[PDB]
C-alpha cells in the first residue's frame, strides 16, 4: 500500500511506573533499501517521546510542523506540555488536512509532567486518538506487533522485564515482516533517567 | 489645505492643473520643427558640473524606429510615460503587425495623461513633444498635463518659450527646407540660452522618411555648429 | 451527454488574381441528415476591400463575426482609417489563438486587397495560423477542389504549360465549374451559390443556382 | 515536418521544408516554416503551426521592449530564457511546440534548442520533427566545424533531400537561411524535384 | 456655524442640518400634487416653459416606474432619475423573485430605507428629492404614499410638493374625495393647478396630468389630456 | 474627511520628523535597562516598574522575554504594544527554523524586526512603535552579541548600551568605567550594581526594585539564567562592602 | 490604502516634500566616490563611534552582487529597505537573463522604484540618495547617483552629504586627468577630499574599493596612516 | 442542464401573406410518462413577436420570466419604441451561445415568430447556438415529418393565404399525432397579425383508423 | 465661504455650489450651435488655437454610424465620455444587433455622471454635449450639463457669449423647421458669426460642421466643404 511504500513499525509499550517505546531503523524504495540510520522517534520535551510510521516525506514534515507549534507552545507558557494537550495538537494539526490527507500513524508515549504517571496513545491518518493501558502500535506489520503483544505483557513489568519484552516482540515481529527490517532502536524511559539502546537483529 | 486635488474654481478651470501649467515652466526648453522633408528636434541639457556626463542626461528617446520624443521639467514621470508608450505601441504591432500612428501614439498617452486619481494619481507635471513619420508624411505633435493634445507646426516649450514662439513665428513657413530648419532652430537656442554653444550643450533628433533609422546626428553636430 | 461541438459543414473558395479577389460559398447549412435551409451565406462583406468567410460550426461563426464587426468600428473609430487585410488576419489570428484552450471549431478564409491594391488571400486553421497564398478551398469539399485548382490556377504537374495571368471571366468559369463538379459528389453542398468579388471598384455579388438535391 | 541547425566557423545554417499536414491530408505546400523574428533573429515551426507562430511573435515583442528600453540587442540565451518561461507557465495543456532559436551574440554563434518540454539546453547540431533522424545520420555523416560555406550549402540541401526522400510527412519548397555575424541572409528556395533531377544523377 | 457641514456630525440642539437644507433645496422647485380617487390616483405637476427654448414634452418629471406605479417628482432631476431607475430596480428584483406585483408599502419601505442609507454617512449627501407613489390593485384600491428627502414614507390621500404646499392642501381638502371617480379628478386637479400662480411672478406654465386606476383596468399612463380637454375650457371658467 | 487627517508621516516645515523624535521622547520616561561586555556569557540588567508592594510578582519575567532558546530580549516603552512586538517576533524566529531546523542567526531577525517598525514609519499611517528594546544571544557566527533597535528601524550592535534620560549618565559611566578583557561575570554584574545604584534613584537599591537575566553558554544548551533574589541580596551585599573599600580612603 | 495627496503642487509650480526631502540627505553623513581607470573607489565620513563599542554592523558600503557596490546618506532604514530589495532585484536579474548584472539595469529599478514610490497614495518618500558604483561591460568603470525624485545620473566624481559643495570645490582643484592617476595616490587623493570635511578627526574615515575584477576590500588604518603622512610630505614639499 | 427532465416536442411556425401562424401542442411528458398534459407552451409577446419553445420546459419559464421583465422595462420607458422580433432573436441567441460557453447549457429548441413594419419574421434558435431564418420552420422530429410537407407547398406556391396556413398546420398536427410516441391529441394555434396577437385554444384532431381493419 | 469647498456638502440655502463652478467651468469653451430640421440635424462649432502656426483644436468629434457630439469645456472629461460613449454604441450593436435609440444613450450618460456628482471623491464633469441622433422617429437635438439635467430642444447653443445667439434662436425657431440641409447650415453660422465680436469674420480653418440626416450617415467637414458652405452669405449689417 501507500502506507507500504517505504516501510516502518513502531510500537510503545506502557510499564509499571515507565514507558517503552521501540521502533525500526530501515529506510527504502519499494524493495530498495538506502539507509539503516532514519529517524522515526523524535523528542518532544523531556521524558515525552513521539513514534512517526508511513511514508517518509509526512514523518519529517509533520515532525518539523510539531516541533513548530510545539516550540510556539511552550515558549508562551514556560512550563512543558502534558501529554493530552499534545494528543489534540497532533489531532488538530492531522485534521486540518482533512481531504489533503498524510499518511502517518503517530504514536505519543510519555510520562506525566507533574508525577510518573505513564501515557500511551496513538492516531490514524485523519485524527482518530485513541488511548489504552497496555500498548498500541502503528506502521505497515500490525497483526504481527498485535499478536506478539497479546502474548507478552503483564501489567505490573520491572523496567528489565519491560526492555526484554519490547526487545523480544519488536525482533520477532520484524523478522516476520518483509518490508521492514534492519535493526531495531529503543528508547526505554522513566523519571530518573532515558536510555537508549540499539539490538543485534538480523540484517536479512 | 487650500483647495486639493478635487475643486473647481469660482469663475474658471481646476487648480492643481493650472498648477502643473505652471510647473512646466522651470524645466528646460525644446524645440520641435515639422517639415515635409522630415522632422528635426533639439533641446538644453542645462549642464552644471564638468563631472556631469553629457551624454547619459537623456532628453530624446526612443519610441519606434521613426518615432522621436522631447521632454520637460520632471524626469521620472516621462520616463514612465515614455516606457508605458513604447509598450503600448509595442502591443500596436503585436496585434496589427504595424506602426502606430503617431496621432494615435498621443491618443494612447492622453487617455491617461488626466487619469489622475487617488480615490475610487496626482496630474503629471511634464510636456511632451513628440515627432514621427506616419503614412501620412511627417507628424510634429504637442500634448500638455492637461491632456489637451494638439498638432503644432513648430512648437517650442518649457522656458523662455514666449520669445522663442514669437521669433520662430517670425522665420517659419509651409516651404521650409531641412537644414535651413535645423539652424533656424539653434540660433534660436543660443539666442535664448545662458552659456556658448558648443558640442555639450544641446542635441539634435532629425527623423527622415527614407532615413527612418538613427533619429539623431552624432558629433556632426559641431561640423553645424561651426557653419554659424 | 452534452457535446458542445456539431459539425454544419460547408465549403468556400477564394482566388487571388492580379488586381481582384473572388470569394464564393454555398449557402446550405446542414446537420446530421437533415437540411435546416437553402439561404445562408457564409461570405460577409466588412469594408469595401474585405470579404470574409467562417465555415464549420455555424454560432461560432456568428459569433467570430459580430466580433470582427466591433473591433473594426473600434479601429476605424480609434485610429480615423480602416485596417488592412493583414491586421485584419493578424487580428484574426490573435483571437483564435486567445481562445486556444476551448477553440473555434471553424475554418476562415479572408480574401480581400492589399495597399498595392493587389489581391491577397489569408488561409487561416481552427487554432490561429494564418499565410498569404495564391488559392484555399476550405470546409468538406476541400480535398475536392484543391488539386483541381493545382490544375488550373497553378499548372503544376504539367509539360510545356506556360504561364497566363488569371484574368476575370475565366476564373468566372472556374468558379462554376469548380462548384458544379464539386457539388456532384459532395454531401455538405448545393443548392445555390453566393460568389463575391472584390475589385478597385466595390463589391459585387452573384447568385447562380445548382441542383436541388 | 523537419528542420535543423548546426553553427559552425562561418556562422548558422538553417534550413527547412515547407509541407505542413493534417494527419494524413497535406493542406498546403509552401509554409514558410522559419519564422523571421528579427534582423539578427531566426525562429522556426517544430510541431503545431499557431503556437510556434504565436509564441515567437510574443518573444520578438518582448525583445523589441528589451532592445528598445536598454539601446543594446538581446542575446541568443535572454531569448530562449524568456521562450522557455513563457511556455513553462501552461505545462500539461496540450502545447506542442519543439522551436529553435538561432542568432548571433556578444560571444558570438549561439545555438539553442526550446521545447514545450521545456528541454532548453545549448548545443552545436539539431533537428526537429518526424523525419529529424533522417537529417542526424546524413548531417553527423557530413558534420565537421572546419567547413567551407558552399560545402555547407550542400550538406544542408543533401539532407532536407534525403529526409523527404525518406520520410512521407516531409516535403515542399527547402528554404535555407544563412546567419553571420551581421545579420542573416536567405540563402535560396529549393524545390524537392529540382534537387531529384539534379542529385539522381 | 461650526456643526452644518457634514452629515454624520449632530448639533448641539441635536438635529442634522444637512437633512434641513435639502429638505428646503426643494422648496423652489416646480409645484407637485397628487390625489386620489375611489377608483384610482391622478397625479399633477405644474411644469413651466422656461422662456421659448422648451419643445413641450421633454424632460417630464412624472415618470413611471412599475406597470401601476410611477413618480412624480419635483426638484433636483437627475437625482429623481437616478432614484426612479433604482425603483425600477427595485420592482424588477420583486418581479423576479416572487412572480406578481410590488405592493406598494414594501416598494416605499425600501425605497425609504435606500434614502436613509444615503443620509447616514458622511461620503454622501442626502438626496434633494421628495416625490409620490400611487398604485392601485384589484384587491387592494388606491393607495398613495409621499416620501421627503429625510426618509420618512407614509400615506395620504392628497398630497402637495412644491412652493404652494400649504396653498394647495388649502383647498385640496375641502374636495369631496371619496364620492367621486377619477374623470371628475381630472379637471379638479385641472382647477387647483391653474387657481395657483397665473401670471405674477413667472410668464407661462404647462399642464401634465398621470393617471392610474380601475379606469385604465390597471394600467399607469398618462390622461389623454387633449382629449376631452378639460383644463382650459374649464380654466377660462375658473378666474371668475 | 481632510480636516481629520493627522500628520502621521509627514516632513517637518523646517527639515526634520515628527513621530520618530515624539516616540524617542516617549521612550526617554520608561524603565532602564542595559548590557554589558562579558565573553563568556551575557547579561542584563532591568529596573522594576510600578514598585507597589501589593502585586503577585508570580511571572518570574517582567521585561525578559525568553524569545527562541538562546535568545532572550529586554524593553523599554508601551507593554502591550511591545507584546504584539515579542509575539511577531517568536513567531518570525520560529518560521525561520520552521524554515531551516537550525537556529536564527540574530541579525537578520534585527533586520525583521525593524522592518516590521520601519514599514509603520513610512506607509500605514498609524501610530509607529514607539518602543526600543534590547538583544542577548548567541550564534554559529559571532559568538555572544548585543543590539539595540529604534523606532527609526535604524539598530546598532553594541557592546553596552543606551536607554533614555535616566541612562545618559549611566552611559557616560560605562564610557569612564570602560572594561575589556574582564570576561568574569561577577566583575560585570559588580559593574552593573555600582551603574544602577548611582543612576536609579532607589535609595540604597532595594532588590525588589530590581531584575537581571543572564544567558551563558554550557556544553551545548546556551541556557538562559533568569536568576533568583538571594544571589542579588548578597551581591548588594558585595557592593556596600565596596563601598566601605571606596571610604577606605578616609 | 490611503486616499490622499502626499504629492499636491505648490501654486507657484513645486513639489513640497521632494526637493524638501533632499534636505534630509542634505543633512547626513558625507561620503565621496570616484573613478580610475581600473579600479574604482569610495568611502564615507564620520563614523562616529564613541571609542568602547562596535562597528561592524553600522557600515553604510555593502554590495549587491560581486560587481556591484552601495553608499547612501540621510537616514539608513530607507537605505536597508532599497538595499534589500535591491539585492532581490539583481537575483531576479540573474534568475532570467544570464549575465552579470548591469549598472544601469540596477540603477534605473532603483530610480523607477523611488518616482513611483513617491508617486503612491500615502507612502512617505525614501530619504536617502545612493551611489551605484560598479564595472561590467569590458571592466568599464561607472559610477551613478540617485536622488529623491528618483533621478539616476551618471557622473565620474561624486559629493554628497554635508557641505558636499566645500567637497565638490576641493574637488574643483582635484578635476585634473593626470592627478597622477595611481591607484594609492587616486585613493589618497579622496581620502585628502575626506581630510577636507568639516571635522577631519584622522581615525572616522572609513573607505572601500574594488579593482573591477576582484571583490571588496575593507582597508586597515595604518595605510591610510601613511598616505596622509606622505599627503602632508607633498604639502611640506609645496614650501 | 445537462439532461432534460422534463420534454416538450415538436413546434410547428409558417408565414403567409402578412402574418406567422404558430402552433404547438399542450404535453409536458417526462421520459414516457404524460405527466403534465394541461401545459402552455406558446409566449404571446407584447403585441408584435411571439415564442414557442421545445425541450425543458422549466428552462422555458426562465426565459419567460426573464423576457418578461426586459419587455416591461422598455414598454415603462414610454419613448414608442418597441423590440423588433429580430432584437428578440438575437438576443436569444446571444443569451444562449453564452450559456454553452460556459458549459452550462440551456436545453431548448425554440422558434421565434413575429410580424412588424410590413414584414413577416420567423426566427429560430437551437441550444447550440444555431440560429438562422427560414420562411418555413421545424422542430425536433417535426424538422423530419412535417418540414417535408412545408417544403413541399412552399416550391409549389411562394405566396399563401391565412386559411391555407392553417389548415396545413392542421393537418401537419394531425400527423405529428399518428407517429409521434411523445405526441397528444390537444393543441394551441397562435397567430400573429398586424391586428395583435392571438391566442387561439385547445384544439385537437380528427383522425382515420381504417387501415386497422386490414389484416 | 467654508461650506462652499466640496461636493458632499449642502449649502445653507441649498444651492450647491460646485454644480456652479462647473456649469461656469462650461460656460468658459468654445461656442457651438445644434438645431434640427424635421429631416435633417446639423451642430456647427467653432474651434480656436493657441497661436498662429499651432493647429485648431477640434470639437466635433465623432462618435457613431449615426450619433455625433459637440463639446464644450474640458477635453479629458470629454474624450472619457467619449470612450464611453462609443462603448455603449457599440454594446448594444453587438447584442441587439440594432443602433440605439437616441433617449436611452442619454439616460444612460445621465446615469453614468449621476455618481461623480453624488459621493465624496470625484469631481463634476467638465463637458458641453450636443448630441445629434436617429431613432425611428426623426432628428433629435439634446444637450447636456454637468448637473446630469439633460434637456430635448429644437435649437440651443451653449459656450461662451451664446445668448446672442440664443436670441437668433429664438427669432428663426419659425423658420427652421421647414428648410432643407443648405440654409439650415447657413442659418447656423448666421448663429456663429454673432457669437464673434463684429471687427473681424469667421474664416475657414476655425469653423466645423457635421450633418447627419434620414437616410444621410454622419459626417465631419473642415474648410474644403465648408468653402461651398461659406460662400452663400452677405456680410453683418454695419
Amino acid at each position: 500500500s501507500i502506507m507500504s511504500y517505504n516501510g516502518g513499525a513502531v510500537m510503545a509499550m506502557k510499564g509499571k511506573n515507565c514507558v517503552a517505546i521501540a521502533a525500526d531503523r530501515r529506510f527504502g524504495i519499494q524493495a530498495q533499501m538506502v539507509t539503516t540510520d532514519f529517524q522515526k522517534i523524535f523528542p518532544m520535551g523531556d521524558r515525552l517521546y513521539i513514534g512517526l510510521a508511513g511514508l517518509a516525506t509526512d514523518v519529517q514534515t509533520v515532525a518539523q510542523r510539531l516541533k513548530f507549534r510545539l516550540n510556539l507552545y511552550e515558549l508562551k507558557e514556560g512550563r512543558q506540555i502534558k501529554p493530552y494537550t499534545l494528543m489534540s495538537m497532533v489531532a488538530n494539526l492531522l485534521y486540518e488536512k482533512r481531504f489533503g490527507p498524510y499518511y502517518t500513524e503517530p504514536v505519543i508515549a510519555g510520562l506525566d509532567p507533574k508525577t510518573f504517571k505513564p501515557f500511551i496513545c496513538s492516531l490514524d491518518l485523519i485524527g482518530c486518538p485513541m488511548v489504552t493501558d497496555d500498548f498500541v502500535v502503528s506502521g505497515t506489520c500490525a497483526e504481527q506487533m498485535y499478536g506478539m503483544c497479546e502474548s507478552l505483557w503483564e501489567p505490573n513489568m520491572d523496567p528489565d522485564h519491560l526492555f526484554e519484552t519490547i526487545s523480544q516482540a519488536m525482533l520477532n515481529a520484524v523478522d516476520r515482516d518483509a518490508v521492514s527490517g534492519m535493526g531495531v532502536i529503543v528508547h526505554i524511559i522513566e523519571k530518573d533517567k532515558i536510555t537508549t539502546r540499539t539490538l543485534k537483529a538480523r540484517m536479512d | 489645505y487650500d483647495r486639493g486635488v478635487n475643486t473647481f474654481s469660482p469663475e474658471g478651470r481646476l487648480f492643481q492643473v493650472e498648477y502643473a501649467i505652471e510647473a512646466i515652466k522651470l524645466g528646460s526648453t525644446a524645440i520641435g520643427i515639422q517639415t515635409s522633408e522630415g522632422v528635426c528636434l533639439a533641446v538644453e541639457k542645462r549642464i552644471t558640473s564638468p563631472l556631469m556626463e553629457p551624454s547619459s542626461i537623456e532628453k530624446i528617446v526612443e519610441i519606434d524606429a521613426h518615432i522621436g520624443c522631447a521632454m520637460s521639467g520632471l524626469i521620472a514621470d516621462a520616463k514612465t510615460l515614455i516606457d508605458k508608450a513604447r509598450v503600448e505601441t509595442q502591443n500596436h504591432w503585436f496585434t496589427y503587425n504595424e506602426t502606430m500612428t503617431v496621432e494615435s501614439v498621443t491618443q494612447a498617452v492622453s487617455n491617461l495623461a488626466l487619469q489622475f486619481g487617488e480615490e475610487d494619481s496626482r496630474p503629471f507635471g511634464v510636456a511632451l513633444l513628440f515627432g514621427g513619420v506616419d503614412e501620412k508624411g511627417p507628424q510634429l505633435f504637442h500634448m500638455d498635463p492637461s491632456g489637451t493634445f494638439v498638432q503644432c507646426d513648430a512648437r517650442a516649450i518649457g522656458s523662455a518659450s514666449e520669445g522663442a514662439q514669437s521669433s520662430l513665428q517670425e522665420v517659419y513657413h509651409k516651404s521650409m527646407t531641412l537644414k535651413e530648419a535645423i539652424k533656424s532652430s539653434l540660433i534660436i537656442l543660443k539666442q535664448v540660452m545662458e552659456e556658448k554653444l558648443n558640442a555639450t550643450n544641446i542635441e539634435l533628433a532629425t527623423v527622415q522618411p527614407g532615413q527612418n533609422f538613427h533619429m539623431f546626428t552624432k558629433e556632426e553636430l559641431e561640423e553645424v555648429i561651426k557653419d554659424i | 451527454r452534452f457535446s458542445p461541438y456539431v459539425f454544419n459543414g460547408g465549403t468556400i473558395l477564394a482566388i487571388a488574381g492580379e488586381d481582384f479577389a473572388i470569394v464564393a460559398s454555398d449557402t446550405r447549412l446542414s446537420e446530421g441528415f437533415s437540411i435546416h435551409t437553402r439561404d445562408s451565406p457564409k461570405c460577409y462583406k466588412l469594408t469595401d476591400k474585405t470579404v470574409i468567410g467562417c465555415s464549420g460550426f455555424h454560432g461560432d461563426c456568428l459569433t467570430l463575426t459580430k466580433i470582427i464587426e466591433a473591433r473594426l468600428k473600434m479601429y476605424k473609430h480609434s485610429n480615423n482609417k480602416a485596417m488592412t487585410t493583414g491586421a485584419i488576419a493578424a487580428m484574426l489570428s490573435t483571437i483564435l489563438y486567445s481562445r486556444r484552450f476551448f477553440p473555434y471549431y471553424v475554418y476562415n478564409i479572408i480574401g480581400g486587397l492589399d495597399e498595392e491594391g493587389k489581391g491577397a488571400v489569408y488561409s487561416f486553421d481552427p487554432v490561429g495560423s494564418y499565410q498569404r497564398d495564391s488559392f484555399k478551398a476550405g470546409g468538406s469539399a476541400s480535398a475536392m477542389l484543391q488539386p483541381l485548382l493545382d490544375n488550373q490556377v497553378g499548372f503544376k504537374n504539367m509539360q510545356n504549360v506556360e504561364h497566363v495571368p488569371l484574368s476575370l471571366d475565366r476564373a468566372m468559369r472556374l468558379v462554376k465549374d469548380v462548384f458544379i463538379s464539386a457539388a456532384e459528389r459532395d454531401v455538405y453542398t448545393g443548392d445555390a451559390l453566393r460568389i463575391c468579388i472584390v475589385t478597385k471598384e466595390g463589391i459585387r455579388e452573384e447568385t447562380v443556382s445548382l441542383r436541388k438535391d | 515536418t523537419t528542420t535543423l541547425a548546426f553553427k559552425f566557423r562561418h556562422g548558422v545554417i538553417v534550413a527547412a521544408d515547407s509541407r505542413a499536414t493534417a494527419g494524413a491530408y497535406i493542406a498546403s505546400q509552401t509554409v514558410k516554416k522559419v519564422i523571421e523574428i528579427n534582423p539578427y533573429l531566426l525562429g522556426t515551426m517544430a510541431g503545431g503551426a499557431a503556437d510556434c507562430s504565436f509564441w515567437e511573435r510574443l518573444l520578438a515583442r518582448q525583445c523589441r521592449i528589451y532592445e528598445l528600453r536598454n539601446k543594446e540587442r538581446i542575446s541568443v540565451a535572454a531569448a530562449s530564457k524568456l521562450l522557455a518561461n513563457m511556455v513553462y507557465q501552461y505545462k500539461g495543456m496540450g502545447l506542442s511546440m519543439g522551436t529553435m532559436i538561432c542568432g548571433w551574440d556578444k560571444r558570438g554563434p549561439g545555438l539553442y534548442y526550446v521545447d514545450s518540454e521545456g528541454n532548453r539546453i545549448s548545443g552545436a547540431t539539431f533537428s526537429v520533427g518526424s523525419g529529424s533522424v533522417y537529417a542526424y545520420g546524413v548531417m553527423d555523416r557530413g558534420y565537421s566545424y572546419d567547413l567551407e560555406v558552399e560545402q555547407a550549402y550542400d550538406l544542408a540541401r543533401r539532407a532536407i533531400y534525403q529526409a523527404t526522400y525518406r520520410d512521407a510527412y516531409s516535403g515542399g519548397a527547402v528554404n535555407l537561411y544563412h546567419v553571420r555575424e551581421d545579420g542573416w541572409i536567405r540563402v535560396s528556395s529549393d524545390n524537392v524535384a529540382d534537387l531529384h533531377e539534379k542529385y539522381s544523377g | 456655524t461650526g456643526y452644518d457641514l457634514s452629515a454624520s456630525t449632530f448639533s448641539p440642539d441635536g438635529r442634522v442640518f444637512q437633512v434641513e437644507y435639502a429638505m428646503k433645496a426643494v422648496e423652489n422647485s416646480s409645484t407637485a400634487i397628487g390625489i386620489r380617487c375611489k377608483d384610482g390616483v391622478v397625479f399633477g405637476v405644474e411644469k413651466l416653459v422656461l422662456s421659448k427654448l422648451y419643445e413641450e414634452g421633454s424632460n417630464k418629471r412624472l415618470f413611471n416606474v412599475d406597470r401601476h406605479v410611477g413618480m412624480a417628482v419635483a426638484g433636483l432631476l437627475a437625482d429623481a432619475r437616478s432614484l426612479a431607475d433604482i425603483a425600477r430596480e427595485e420592482a424588477s428584483n420583486f418581479r423576479s423573485n416572487f412572480g406578481y406585483n410590488i405592493p406598494l408599502k414594501h416598494l416605499a419601505d425600501r425605497v425609504a430605507m435606500y434614502v436613509h442609507a444615503y443620509t447616514l454617512y458622511s461620503a454622501v449627501r442626502p438626496f434633494g428629492c421628495s416625490f409620490m407613489l400611487g398604485s392601485y390593485s384589484v384587491n387592494d384600491g388606491a393607495q398613495l404614499y409621499m416620501i421627503d428627502p429625510s426618509g420618512v414614507s407614509y400615506g395620504y390621500w392628497g398630497c402637495a410638493i412644491g412652493k404652494a404646499r400649504q396653498a394647495a392642501k388649502t383647498e385640496i381638502e375641502k374636495l369631496q374625495m371619496k364620492e367621486m371617480t377619477c374623470r371628475d379628478i381630472v379637471k379638479e386637479v385641472a382647477k387647483i393647478i391653474y387657481i395657483v400662480h397665473d401670471e405674477v411672478k413667472d410668464k407661462a406654465f404647462e399642464l401634465e396630468l398621470s393617471w392610474v386606476g380601475e379606469l385604465t383596468n390597471g394600467r399607469h399612463e398618462i390622461v389623454p389630456k387633449d382629449i376631452r380637454e378639460e383644463a382650459e375650457k374649464y380654466a377660462k371658467e375658473s378666474l371668475k | 474627511s481632510r480636516r481629520y487627517d493627522s500628520r502621521t508621516t509627514i516632513f517637518s516645515p523646517e527639515g526634520r520628523l515628527y513621530q520618530v523624535e515624539y516616540a524617542m521622547e516617549a521612550i526617554g520616561h520608561a524603565g532602564t535597562c542595559l548590557g554589558i561586555l562579558a565573553n563568556d556569557g551575557v547579561l542584563l540588567a532591568a529596573e522594576r516598574r510600578n514598585i507597589h508592594k501589593l502585586l503577585d510578582e508570580v511571572f518570574f519575567s517582567e521585561k525578559i522575554y525568553k524569545l527562541n532558546e538562546d535568545m532572550a530580549c529586554s524593553v523599554a516603552g508601551i507593554t502591550s504594544d511591545a507584546n504584539v512586538l515579542t509575539n511577531e517576533l517568536r513567531l518570525i524566529a520560529q518560521r525561520y527554523l520552521l524554515q531551516y531546523q537550525e537556529p536564527i542567526p540574530c541579525e537578520q531577525l534585527v533586520t525583521a524586526l525593524c522592518d516590521i517598525k520601519q514599514a509603520y514609519t513610512q506607509f500605514g499611517g498609524k501610530r509607529p512603535f514607539g518602543v526600543s528594546l534590547l538583544y542577548i544571544g548567541w550564534d554559529k557566527h559571532y559568538g555572544f552579541q548585543l543590539y539595540q533597535s529604534d523606532p527609526s528601524g535604524n539598530y546598532g550592535g553594541w557592546k553596552a548600551t543606551c536607554i533614555g534620560n535616566n541612562s545618559a549618565a549611566a552611559v557616560s559611566m560605562l564610557k569612564q568605567d570602560y572594561k575589556e578583557g574582564e570576561m568574569t561575570l561577577k566583575s560585570a554584574l559588580a559593574l552593573a550594581i555600582k551603574v544602577l545604584n548611582k543612576t536609579m534613584d532607589v535609595s540604597k537599591l532595594s532588590a525588589e526594585k530590581v531584575e537581571i537575566a543572564t544567558l551563558t553558554r554550557e556544553n551545548g544548551k546556551t541556557v538562559i539564567r533568569v536568576l533568583k533574589q538571594k544571589e542579588v541580596e548578597q551581591l548588594i551585599k558585595k557592593h556596600e562592602e565596596e563601598e566601605a573599600k571606596a571610604e577606605r580612603e578616609k | 490604502s490611503y486616499d490622499r495627496a502626499i504629492t499636491v503642487f505648490s501654486p507657484d509650480g513645486h513639489l513640497f516634500q521632494v526637493e524638501y526631502a533632499q534636505e534630509a540627505v542634505k543633512k547626513g553623513s558625507t561620503a565621496v566616490g570616484v573613478r580610475g581607470r581600473d579600479i574604482v573607489v569610495l568611502g564615507v565620513e564620520k563614523k562616529s563611534v564613541a571609542k568602547l563599542q562596535d562597528e561592524r554592523t553600522v557600515r553604510k558600503i555593502c554590495a549587491l552582487d560581486d560587481n556591484v557596490c552601495m553608499a547612501f546618506a540621510g537616514l539608513t532604514a530607507d537605505a536597508r529597505i532599497v538595499i534589500n530589495r535591491a539585492r532581490v532585484e539583481c537575483q531576479s536579474h540573474r534568475l532570467t537573463v544570464e549575465d552579470p548584472v548591469t549598472v544601469e539595469y540596477i540603477t534605473r529599478y532603483i530610480a523607477s522604484l523611488k518616482q513611483r514610490y513617491t508617486q503612491s497614495n500615502g507612502r512617505r518618500p525614501f530619504g536617502i540618495s545612493a551611489l551605484i558604483v560598479g564595472f561590467d561591460f569590458d571592466g568599464t568603470p561607472r559610477l551613478y547617483q540617485t536622488d529623491p525624485s528618483g533621478t539616476y545620473h551618471a557622473w565620474k566624481a561624486n559629493a554628497i552629504g554635508r557641505g558636499a559643495k566645500s567637497v565638490r570645490e576641493f574637488l574643483e582643484k582635484n578635476y585634473t586627468d593626470e592627478a597622477i592617476e595611481t591607484d594609492d595616490l587616486t585613493i589618497k587623493l579622496v581620502i585628502k577630499a575626506l581630510l577636507e570635511v568639516v571635522q577631519s578627526g584622522g581615525k572616522n574615515i572609513e573607505l572601500a574599493v574594488m579593482r573591477r575584477d576582484q571583490s571588496l576590500k575593507i582597508l586597515n588604518p595604518e595605510e591610510i596612516e601613511k598616505y596622509v603622512a606622505e599627503i602632508e610630505k607633498e604639502k611640506e614639499e609645496n614650501e | 442542464t445537462q439532461n432534460p427532465m422534463v420534454t416538450g416536442t415538436s413546434v410547428l411556425g409558417v408565414k403567409f401573406e402578412g402574418g406567422v401562424v404558430i402552433a404547438a401542442d399542450m404535453l409536458g411528458s417526462y421520459g414516457s410518462l404524460a405527466r403534465f398534459r394541461n401545459i402552455s407552451r406558446i409566449m404571446r409577446v407584447n403585441n408584435s413577436t411571439m415564442l414557442g419553445a421545445s425541450g425543458d420546459y422549466a428552462d422555458f419559464q426562465y426565459l419567460k420570466q426573464v423576457l418578461g421583465q426586459m419587455v416591461i422595462d422598455e414598454e415603462l420607458l414610454g419613448d414608442g419604441h418597441s423590440y423588433s422580433p429580430r432584437a428578440i432573436h438575437s438576443w436569444l441567441t446571444r443569451a444562449m451561445y453564452s450559456r454553452r460557453s460556459k458549459m452550462n447549457p440551456l436545453w431548448n429548441t425554440m422558434v421565434i415568430g413575429g410580424y412588424a413594419d410590413g414584414e413577416s419574421f420567423l426566427g429560430y434558435v437551437d441550444m447550440l447556438g444555431v440560429a438562422y431564418e427560414a420562411p418555413s420552420l421545424a422542430t425536433g422530429y417535426g424538422a423530419y415529418l412535417a418540414q417535408p410537407l412545408l417544403r413541399e407547398v412552399l416550391e409549389k406556391q411562394p405566396v399563401l393565404s391565412q386559411t391555407e396556413a392553417r389548415d396545413l398546420v392542421e393537418r401537419c398536427m394531425r400527423v405529428l399525432y399518428y407517429r409521434d410516441a411523445r405526441s397528444y391529441n390537444r393543441f394551441q394555434i397562435a397567430t400573429v397579425t398586424e391586428k395583435g396577437v392571438e391566442i387561439e385554444g385547445p384544439l385537437s384532431t380528427e383522425t382515420n383508423w381504417d387501415i386497422a381493419h386490414m389484416i | 465661504n467654508q461650506y462652499d469647498n466640496d461636493v458632499t456638502v449642502w449649502s445653507p440655502q441649498g444651492r450647491i455650489h460646485q454644480i456652479e463652478y462647473a456649469m461656469e467651468a462650461v460656460k468658459q469653451g468654445s461656442a457651438t450651435v445644434g438645431l434640427k430640421s424635421k429631416t435633417h440635424a446639423v451642430l456647427v462649432a467653432l474651434k480656436r488655437a493657441q497661436s498662429e502656426l499651432a493647429a485648431h483644436q477640434k470639437k466635433i468629434l465623432h462618435v457613431d454610424n449615426h450619433i455625433g457630439i459637440s463639446i464644450a469645456g474640458l477635453t479629458a472629461d470629454a474624450r472619457l465620455l467619449c470612450n464611453f460613449m462609443r462603448q455603449e454604441c457599440l454594446d448594444s450593436r453587438f447584442v441587439f444587433d440594432r443602433p440605439l435609440p437616441v433617449s436611452r444613450l442619454v439616460s444612460l450618460i445621465g446615469s453614468k455622471t449621476q455618481i461623480p456628482t453624488q459621493r465624496y471623491g470625484r469631481r463634476p464633469y467638465g463637458v458641453g454635449l450636443l448630441i445629434a441622433g436617429y431613432d425611428d422617429m426623426g432628428p433629435h437635438i439634446f444637450q447636456t450639463c454637468p448637473s446630469a439635467n439633460y434637456f430635448d430642444c429644437r435649437a440651443m447653443s451653449i459656450g461662451a457669449r451664446s445668448q446672442s445667439a440664443r436670441t437668433y434662436l429664438e427669432r428663426h425657431m419659425s423658420e427652421f423647421m421647414e428648410c432643407n440641409l443648405n440654409e439650415l447650415v447657413k442659418h447656423g453660422l448666421r448663429a456663429l458669426r454673432e457669437t464673434l465680436p463684429a471687427e473681424q469674420d469667421l474664416t475657414t480653418k476655425n469653423v466645423s460642421i457635421g450633418i447627419v440626416g434620414k437616410d444621410l450617415e454622419f459626417t465631419i467637414y473642415d474648410d474644403d466643404d465648408v468653402s461651398p458652405f461659406l460662400e452663400g452669405l452677405e456680410e453683418r449689417p454695419q
